[PDB]
């Protein structure tokens, strides 16, 4: 059955991975009040740009989802990964891992650059 | 056993978030009758079958008093009247000396004014003569005698007449947000305006709402479905405005029954300002007709609602407002064009212990308007020919308690209202804005490549 | 010999597919006129991130032509591969898949939704 | 054996579609010169060498009576008009009586009237009287004894000046798509303007148009380069235009040959109106010249042209325009800033069965003008001191078929206009706007990995 | 220690091939005054879009810096990888291949698409 | 061996370009005092903690003569004085003959001016004789006889008051780039304002600038580190304007003395014009004081740095300017809203050969402004009550060499300005605009797969 815009969000979020895409459309669909149509417009598509710049840096441009290579640490959480997966939705998720969030983004940006640089320096001796 | 983080775009979570929106008409206000003061070239076609999507297992808390597009709604409203405000005629040269006569109204007393004034002619070096019509409120005595006068905002600033092909019908309005925004409207049919909602449904625009402009009552707006609900941003304090939301309406007849005529006069080139001319027939007050029984049993409903937020054993008093401008202690409102301002003390005029017939109210009639509490920006109404008639449905009330010293065992109400934001926040009471926040990050036993 | 803006749209759709490139540069090349000009200019470049994005979710962002999983149905055409790429021009193509754009698209979205959930899974048991 | 879907991006396929565009103008433009109506900053310097792309074995139906960007034409040369129009100098004070008597033009009769009347000085509470020279169709009389007069539009709207340092020289203007649009360009010679067309090249910018008002005769136009062509959107609906597209120009040579002098009247503060003062020796009517030869062979070239789409044993007549306002009656152009309205009888004066001599005709002047039909929006035309020469080229011809009873074996063409959109018609009719889609399907044997 | 906007402009280039997402992510980084700032806002991002494509269109979108399959030409320059890396800074360097910016990048634009079409040539008989 | 292309993306490499930027004020400029000519909504609340970063090992040629941004400044200050000029009073009925007398000024002859005129009353058809207090160079005479007199700007344009909660106060003014571009900053505290500068740093945004208008001096502005410092395009060409940089400001401070009063006049409908009423206790004429020691310091300074860059066995000469307008002749300046023009002889009358007292200078008032040198936009400046004092920061100068006849071993300095530019080139000298070109392009021993 297909479902609309945040339809899964009260879902739990093995059953939510399911259904991005509707998210994804969203994201970018549409005198003075020419100038703000106009502005709030340019302010909708630089923010999907930063979106998929931020996906992009982490070696995850293109993808719906992408795996990386940080290993999760526990003091985030040492929560397991059936609760998660079945029991836990995403927006006490984002309110759990708030406080990491800056955290895991600069390690994702670093584990980026280092392997990246490390198959330069891989296939420069090839 | 090790975990990966994993990187998901596009999942469903909001945060809380204050931004703005854009106006949305419907097709069939673009179909001719452009001539109408929220009459929007702006406003894009509504999207045909719009998209409701229910959220189940979500709650959420709402708060429609420090909710935003509130104060936007209010700018919005003021700019939309300014700019129909920027191309019609400005009155510079009726500020002149007025001499008013009373009207013998023979075969409301004071109330009718024929005031004799030098108009300029074609000729900018020629005066002429000329009478016209003039209510006892929209002038005012130059001098002790009663014999010479003047318009009340000559000494404030300069009024600008109405374009006579504007009309002031409301029109509805839906709200929509740009990309990467969402509104979340709550569908618990008994919330009272603030706190977690159970039933929450997301719409990319709200529902048409027509910008009603009135005070002590609100006119053709939505209705409770279950209950008649109480909203207060804090009850204990009065100085904090009551709303009432009934669950059926109250039919209301406004008539200006005297018959008018409208006169064209040339002030300057490409300038006419329309002028009340002879009333044809007999000359009556404007009024207001409510059913004696159905405002009855709404006053005892809402006493009864009102009853539960108190203590019980304690006598709710109705009072008329207490003073000061007309525009706040009697009922303002727009009907055909003609703006009425109608006293309302019958309708607070009964107490209540702890234990066919018509209520027919008089209105008065002003020209010179200063909508939303404005100094230095007033507004000419042209007359309507013909007589008047206005039904509409009473949906909301606005209340506000007095202070009593200690506990009196006795609660007092009177209307009130002169924040015409408020008369947007029972409209958007349901509604809320958050941004979509779709980076996210969850841990998995999969595992990158290298 | 270079060929010019549109210049291979009365070509053979193989002979075609050897200039995607001038028709990609020209994609995004350039108080009240000010907010016309401006106006155009927001359209065209959400124009072009809206066709990105539709090249991004069927795992071919970044590239100038991409290869699927989908399978071809032969009720959207039975025409053999030798007309369609040395006698079949792309505009009178066009005009015969305008039926099926819209369920070729879906069917697109579907299958790398499906084969990138797959690597997801595949992943995550290594 | 098996197949697969394919993407593939930037494919060289287009769509039809409506879409606004923007305008260029040349960097010479840009060299002093602003002071003219179409100057405008907003046009971008025209790219030097435009690419113009042929579309080998491309066939497309090009139509340029439905076609867009020619309503845009005309809102773009309006807004342009007024744009201009705004910062120059309003004649409110000048809708004053007029004492008019006539010219007696000693060592055009009634043509010329000497108009004194009252003016404000550089004191407001002061007047003083002064005389003007002006024409008898921009006056109109008060009454019937033919001595008090009045501006033709003083009852109407107030006229606005156009400003001395502003020239109205058309100028070129080129059309050009934002990214991801395109502008296809018919190249066959012969084309009618509708259907088919073999040859078509594609262009970022369009050549450069001249925006010449005109009615009855198109000017300073395009020619075709093998034929005559004939372009209606029905050539059997004779409500419908005809538009004559000629392969040789026609020289015309329009001459004001009077000497006149400008007088710059204070009328207020820091405004200044130019008036017409005596006329330096003699008065003569203004007139335009063609060549009788050139004419007589172009009419038996457009008559011979026009057999062919109707039945060949049928006279043709030629006849003057019927009647209507003075706009469209007559050919009204522009020459040196003066607005010329030219009777046209003689080049419609003749009849064809079906088996260094000049032409010259007379012309008047009007200086209150309304332009596109407009109702309410009037200019005042200063006059140049003096005598004025425009030499222009006849490239286009606008006719009107008149409804005949059955088959009489004869059609009758006048000259007719009025809407200027044709003007714009005439010069974009090989011009069309597409819209790239550049996304696209193509089964092939290449399979994607896992 | 952490590096600010441009901080390694002077280093050698060898020490600034550690320092390009602190440009990456100053790149997009925020009634006449609105014009004016929205035609700017509108400016950056065109500009933005402009070189995100360039870099799409080389086959190394998504990445902060990519090897392609063009053969290195010593007319451009003779000079050794070990002076160009341990010596040489970003700025002379552009104003030495100033020159060849053009060349260089058609040649990565021909060997994009020759490569790519010669995978696709690859893939169809499989 | 083989090397391949690699695309670097994100390189610290720029280029020099012109671009647009945009303004930021700080945020204690919103907490009110929103009514300043300076004071802008558009420009955005200042970045807390901005970050300078040093750039080391990078040499950058900076030159602020041919420097953008400038340009720039100077249609920024002038769009934002018309746009605090639009919504105020136009002088329009002001433009009337004035009956002038002098002023005995018992228990400054023939400056101050007793006018008395006819004013537009409430109705306007009548006129009442009021009188004012005029300066003598802002009126004119219009005979011979010293009788009749008239406004300097009535035959030239119309004066636009300014509203009186308007202050001309100075705000810092931060200019920050969009993104893209950058800003550089020469550290180098001798840099002389062209040529290399080895110690560079970035910034996002500038420091606050005030946009001091002045000439022949500068006011409060930044000032030197190290040594003055002499700023020229060319040295020897006598026709380029030269800035001197102090490293100590000099205090100076500048009273009107005189006890004011405001009359308001009520001119038209919603029309108020200030004017100045009877001074209260003496009339003594505006000064501005100079410590002698110290401005004598600093002349010795500058002539010793001076030196330098000429002949060493060459006598310099100091003199004031020889002729022109006022506005250049002497210093001009904002002192509390009042505009003061002060004579400027004192400071440079003084010659120096090859080998607590205070200097006390007149000024005068002006109350019609032409700003920017323009012409046809003039400005009115309404009377501040009570007395003035302003004590500012002496940081800069300007100054222009004459022609000498060959070398005659002197070389001669005078005061001069006029273009506004230059007084922001004294405080954008440091800074530069590049275009980041973040693509880049190197060989490496790595390469691709297929
Ligand atoms: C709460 O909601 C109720 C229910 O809608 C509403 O009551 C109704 O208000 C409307 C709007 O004011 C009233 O309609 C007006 O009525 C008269 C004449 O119309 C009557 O006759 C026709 C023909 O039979 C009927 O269709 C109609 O229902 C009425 O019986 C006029 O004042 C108005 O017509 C003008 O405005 C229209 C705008 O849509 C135009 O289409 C129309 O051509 C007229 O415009 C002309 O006149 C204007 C005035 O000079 C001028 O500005 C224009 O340029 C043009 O010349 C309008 O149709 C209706 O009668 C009310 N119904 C009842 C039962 O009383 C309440 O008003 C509302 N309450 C509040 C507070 O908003
Ligand atoms: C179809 O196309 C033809 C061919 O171009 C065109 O005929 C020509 O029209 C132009 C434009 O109206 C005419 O040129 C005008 O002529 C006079 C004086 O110029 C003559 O003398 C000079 C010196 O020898 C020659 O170069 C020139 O060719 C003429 O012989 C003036 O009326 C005009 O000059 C003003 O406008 C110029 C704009 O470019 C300015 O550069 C110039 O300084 C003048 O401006 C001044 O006066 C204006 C009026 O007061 C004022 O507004 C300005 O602020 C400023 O003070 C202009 O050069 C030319 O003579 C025509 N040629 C012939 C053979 O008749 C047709 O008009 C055109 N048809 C249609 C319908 O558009
Ligand atoms: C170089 O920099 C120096 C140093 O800042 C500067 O000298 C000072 O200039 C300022 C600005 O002109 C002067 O301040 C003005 O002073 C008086 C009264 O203020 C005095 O008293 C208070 C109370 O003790 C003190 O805080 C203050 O320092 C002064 O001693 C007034 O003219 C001004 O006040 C008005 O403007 C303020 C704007 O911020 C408002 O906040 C204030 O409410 C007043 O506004 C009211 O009046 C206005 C005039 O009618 C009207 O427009 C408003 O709507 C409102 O009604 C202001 O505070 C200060 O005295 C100077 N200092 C000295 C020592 O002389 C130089 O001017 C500067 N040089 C140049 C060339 O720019
Ligand atoms: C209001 O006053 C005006 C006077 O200004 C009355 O108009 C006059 O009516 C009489 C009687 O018909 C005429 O003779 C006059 O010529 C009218 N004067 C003007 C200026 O029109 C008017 O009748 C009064 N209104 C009423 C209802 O009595
Ligand atoms: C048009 O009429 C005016 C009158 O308003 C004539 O101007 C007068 O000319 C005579 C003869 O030179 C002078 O004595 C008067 O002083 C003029 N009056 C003004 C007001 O200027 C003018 O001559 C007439 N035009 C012609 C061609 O006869
Ligand atoms: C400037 O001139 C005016 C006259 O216009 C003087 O004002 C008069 O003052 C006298 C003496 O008090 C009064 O009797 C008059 O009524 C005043 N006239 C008006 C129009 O106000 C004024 O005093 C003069 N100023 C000075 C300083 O002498
Ligand atoms: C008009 O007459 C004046 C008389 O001063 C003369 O100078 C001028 O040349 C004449 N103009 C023409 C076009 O004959």
């Amino acid at each position: 059955v297909f479902l609309g815009f945040l339809g899964a969000a009260g879902s739990t979020m093995g059953a939510a991975s399911n259904t991005l895409t509707v998210q994804a459309r969203q994201l970018l669909s549409g005198t003075v009040w020419g100038i703000k149509q106009l502005q709030t417009r340019v302010l909708a598509i630089e923010r999907y740009l930063e979106v998929q710049q931020l996906l992009g840096l982490w070696g995850c441009s293109g993808k719906l989802i992408c795996c990386t290579a940080v290993p999760w640490n526990s003091s985030w959480s040492n929560k397991s990964e059936t609760e998660i997966w079945n029991n836990m939705t995403w927006m006490q998720w984002d309110r759990e891992i708030s406080n990491y969030t800056n955290t895991i983004y600069r390690l994702l940006e670093e584990s980026q650059f280092q392997q990246e640089i490390n198959e330069v320096d891989l296939l420069a001796l090839d | 056993g090790n975990l990966w983080v994993t990187v998901y775009y596009g999942v469903p979570v909001w945060r809380e978030a204050e931004t703005t929106l854009f106006c949305a008409s419907d097709a069939k206000a673009y179909d001719r009758e452009v001539h109408n003061v929220w009459a929007t070239h702006a406003c894009v076609p509504t999207d045909p079958n719009p998209q409701e999507i229910v959220l189940e297992n979500v709650t959420e808390n709402f708060n429609m008093w420090k909710n935003d597009m509130v104060d936007q709604m209010h700018e919005d409203i003021i700019s939309l009247w300014d700019q129909s405000l920027k191309p019609c005629v400005k009155l510079t040269p009726l500020c002149v000396t007025l001499d008013c006569k009373a009207f013998n109204s023979s075969s409301a007393m004071q109330e009718m004014k024929n005031c004799t004034f030098n108009i300029t002619t074609s000729v900018k070096g020629k005066r002429q003569q000329e009478h016209a019509l003039f209510y006892k409120l929209d002038i005012v005595p130059l001098n002790k005698n009663g014999r010479q006068y003047r318009l009340i905002n000559c000494n404030t600033s300069t009024i600008t007449q109405a374009c006579p092909k504007v009309s002031f019908d409301p029109i509805p309005i839906h709200y929509c947000t740009p990309a990467g925004y969402a509104i979340l409207k709550c569908n618990n049919k008994t919330f009272n305006g603030t706190g977690p909602c159970n039933n929450v449904s997301t719409v990319q625009c709200t529902h048409g709402i027509k910008p009603v402009v009135s005070t002590q009552l609100l006119l053709n707006g939505s209705l409770a479905e279950e209950d008649i609900i109480i909203r207060s941003e804090n009850l204990t304090n009065n100085a904090k405005t009551i709303i009432v939301h009934l669950n059926e309406s109250v039919e209301i007849v406004c008539v200006r029954p005297n018959n008018m005529t409208r006169k064209s006069i040339r002030i300057g080139p490409g300038q006419t300002f329309y002028a009340l001319n002879e009333i044809i027939g007999d000359i009556r007050q404007a009024h207001c007709n409510i059913s004696k029984e159905k405002w009855n049993n709404t006053l005892h409903r809402v006493w009864k609602k009102l009853v539960e937020h108190f203590p019980n054993k304690t006598t709710i008093r109705f009072d008329r407002h207490s003073g000061g401008d007309l525009e706040i202690t009697t009922h303002s409102f727009n009907c055909g064009g003609e703006f009425f301002y109608c006293n309302t003390s019958g309708l607070f005029n009964i107490t209540y212990n702890s234990n066919t017939k018509v209520i027919t109210l008089p209105c008065r009639i002003k020209q010179i308007i200063n909508m939303w509490q404005e100094v230095g920006r007033a507004m000419y109404a042209p007359p309507i020919a013909g007589n008047i008639t206005c039904t509409s449905n009473i949906t909301g009330l606005l209340l506000t308690r007095d202070g009593g010293n200690n506990s009196t065992e006795t609660e007092t109400f009177r209307p009130g209202g002169g924040d015409m934001r408020d008369n947007w926040r029972s409209e958007l009471y349901k509604y809320k804005v958050v941004e979509i926040k779709p980076l996210g990050i969850a841990p998995t036993g999969c595992k990158r490549r290298v």
